[PDB]
RNA sequence: GUGGUUUAAUUCGAUGCAACGCGAAGAACCUUACCUGGUCUUGACAUCCACGGAAGUUUUCAGAGAUGAGAAUGUGCCUUCGGGAACCGUGAGACAGGUGCUGCAUGGCUGUCGUCAGCUCGUGUUGUGAAAUGUUGGGUUAAGUCCCGCAACGAGCGCAACCCUUAUCCUUUGUUGCCAGCGGUCCGGCCGGGAACUCAAAGGAGACUGCCAGUGAUAACUGGAGGAAGGUGGGGAUGACGUCAAGUCAUCAUGGCCCUUACGACCAGGGCUACACACGUGCUACAAUGGCGACUACAAAGAGAAGCGACCUCGCGAGAGCAAGCGGACCUCAUAAAGUGCGUCGUAGUCCGGAUUGGAGUCUGCAACUCGACUCCAUGAAGUCGGAAUCGCUAGUAAUCGUGGAUCAGAAU
């Protein structure tokens, strides 16, 4: 019974290195309670567009953090040897 | 007028960045002013090799720069030489240990930054470019293609009113946000004056 | 000054070497001074910006 | 019991109809308690009087979200629509004053180019 | 902000609309490009060569500073002990540099008439030709939108369609959510617990005039039912061939021209915030559908590492000392304001209105006497709604109220 929630700013490096984290845990161990979304706290700014005049665009901007879950139980000798080993995704922060 | 850039209005679609590596708040800056450093020298020091694209990726303290070349017999140099050169040269750029690759490019006429090249350096020189668009046209549109488009401003045939050549074929939906229009653009100098040149290849739709 | 600057003065009085400070040592300042470069913080960025500074680049957002 | 979702602006209004005395519950508060001094608190229960129930009936009610304004008018599409599963019939009246259409009118952002986002700015007599 | 006036300088450009919080998305030295005085050099920046010590650190003397003079730790590294890579300093040689002029010599980018709606091509036909026909005519439309007719038949740019956000629903998923449902509850989801609901994310579903009545040659128009939304449902990005010889050579690039002890460089000290007036763009106003004091109830979107700063203590307060927690949809900025309950004030220049000025103090910053913001006390003006013209808008929009953010140590009304 281990979670883990990986969070990230970029979208797909989170779809590569969570999607990993399954795949090689669903042969060793379980097939895992299978990778998750979950809520993503936006952080927006909002700047002209123009430097001068037109000050009426000033466009929209954001900056993501988005989460995943995965959640792997029943987990095996090999289940984990399958995690510590390999390790790729450096904008992943991982928390088992 | 202007058109929105081709590649830019579709990068959210068909067309991946030229550099992709994990964000980074702090160290945003000095990695793309590195990865536009390093183009700086593979724009110059890869000229004559027909240099399409500069790919990047940036794992922690290292970087993979895959240069697509046309010809990278003379990007490898004899018995594998130059590339020697380069990744040392390079090195001294950024001292971070930096990787290297040469994939070559089948057929340049598919190749949009390519065909600007090919046009440009016939004008360099100094030939009629009806013919040069002309013909340019003719290739990429005669190796396949679904379409394709050239344009040359500045002043043709050093006239001394500047003009824009046009010339193209099949199908070139700028607008189609899908289409996958691959684009292009050579300076040229010359005695008379600089001039523009802008190639269009649109292949597939999907 | 001169003779604030008693630090340049290797041998303190009767307080122990603690006693020794820092003070900058271009402008002199002992509020707030970087021991890394031994200059205050109005002289680092002086310094910074005329780029006398090696291996110092100003942050950008 | 019949229940009724109901929705307005950023406003969810959950309305468990129930045969009763004709008592309602905002959030485990009476009708008046929650709605304290507010004209517009009225509104919310004009659904019951077209097709007259109110004596007839008893509603608890569970809203989140907006504010006091938007959940009025979300318990009333509640309402409006919890009344329909109690007798489908209710529609062809209850429907006539638009008590079952959700009203999709949302604070858009202020767009620029224009000041109410939407509204352009004119010129001068030109 | 500007004109004028002024000054040792108060840099320069921009000027009807398409100049005037205009380039400066921030001028205290810096930035600046101005002025007086002192002072220098291969030199602030690029490339390279030859040459006796050579990397580097910390002090002293003199001084307004600059600068000059002077003293002391001492080299790894490539190869044998000599050579020798590196940077660095002096002497010497070859040379750089310029926001200095011209954007009517220009690239690039941008503004504008214009999102305005149409503008053209290939071939055929008619004319000696410039051209015409096709884009004319009848019906119709928001529109060369479409239909019908017609030597015209097709095509390109434009339109429409292709992407994103918002409105209803579904599937996948849940440490957000909620007794919705049950149990415990310091009755705070808090806990157990469970995913329904809200929400978060991804994919998908959904309008297309199809159905009904009327009119019509057709297209289509009008009314109506069904329906979450309907006739491009609502908001973005996007701006044709071209125009003004539009703006910028001080963003950058660039042709020609021009200067290279000085139209280069360093330093100390002075202004742009100088006024009898004139203009543009803005702000604050006059109350009781009001102001004030206490109490008290709901929001969204945002920000935080030396930073947001709980809590405590000192001070009327700003703030100060101490100090927990978070790195953050679990800690903080926060208190939301209007609102609600209760009480207070009477029509007078007033508990209306706050100018101006005196005193004291906090904070940022090296340093705020022409040039700060803020807090407290005192003072407390003009103004009781305005002479000739003229400006903004059709729905959650006007109007009105408050809040967070980018730039950023700090003048945004």
């Amino acid at each position: 019974r281990i979670r883990i929630r990986l969070k990230a700013f970029d979208h797909r490096l989170i779809d590569q290195a969570t999607a990993e984290i399954v795949e090689t845990a669903k042969r060793t161990g379980a097939q895992v309670r299978g990778p998750i979304p979950l809520p993503t706290r936006k952080e927006r700014f909002t700047v002209l567009i123009s430097p001068h005049v037109n000050k009426d665009a000033r466009d929209q901007y954001e900056i993501r953090t988005h989460l995943r879950l995965v959640d792997i139980v029943e987990p095996t000798e090999k289940t984990v040897d399958a995690l510590m080993r390999l390790d790729l995704a450096a904008g992943v922060d991982v928390q088992i | 007028g202007q058109k929105v850039h081709p590649n830019g209005i579709r990068l959210g679609i068909v067309k991946p960045w030229n550099s992709t590596w994990f964000a980074n708040t702090k160290e945003f800056a000095d990695n793309l002013d590195s990865d536009f450093k390093v183009r700086q020298y593979l724009t110059k020091e890869l000229a004559k090799a027909s240099v399409s694209r500069i790919v990047i990726e940036r794992p922690a303290k290292s970087i993979r720069v895959t240069i697509h070349t046309a010809r990278p017999g003379i990007v490898i140099g004899k018995k594998g030489e130059d590339v020697e050169k380069l990744r040392k040269v390079v090195a001294d750029i950024a001292g971070v240990p930096a990787q290297i690759n040469i994939a070559e490019v089948r057929k340049p006429e598919l190749d949009a930054k390519l065909v600007a090249d090919s046009i440009t350096s016939q004008l360099e020189r100094r030939v009629m470019f009806r013919r040069a668009m002309k013909r340019a046209v003719q290739n990429a549109m005669r190796l396949g293609a679904k379409g394709i488009k050239v344009e040359v401003s500045g002043r043709l045939g050093g006239a001394e009113i500047a003009r824009t050549e046009w010339y193209r074929e099949g199908r070139v939906p700028l607008h189609t946000l899908r289409a996958d229009i691959d684009y292009n653009t050579s300076e040229a100098h010359t005695t008379y004056g600089v001039i523009g040149v802008k190639v269009w290849i649109f292949k597939g739709e999907i | 000054r001169w003779n604030a600057v008693l630090k340049l003065q290797t041998l303190p009085r009767d307080s122990s070497p603690s006693r020794q400070r820092n003070r900058c040592r271009q402008t002199g300042r002992p509020h707030g001074f970087l021991r890394k470069f031994g200059l205050s913080r109005i002289k680092v960025r002086e310094a910074a910006m005329r780029g006398e500074i090696p291996g110092l680049k100003k942050a950008s957002w | 019991q019949y229940y009724g979702t109901g929705r307005r602006k950023s406003s969810a209004a959950r309305v468990f109809i129930k045969p009763g005395n004709g008592k309602i519950v905002i959030n485990q508060r009476s009708l008046e308690q929650y709605f304290g001094r507010e004209t517009a608190r009225m509104v919310v229960r004009q659904p019951l009087e077209l097709v007259d129930m109110v004596e007839k009936l008893d509603l608890y009610i569970t809203v989140k979200g907006g504010g006091i304004s938007g959940q009025a008018g979300a318990i009333r599409h509640g309402i409006t629509r919890a009344l329909m599963e109690y007798d489908e019939s209710l529609r062809s009246e209850l429907r006539k004053a638009g008590f079952v259409t959700r009203d999709a009118r949302q604070v858009e952002r202020k767009k620029v180019g224009l000041r109410k986002a939407r509204r352009r700015p004119q010129f001068s007599k030109r």
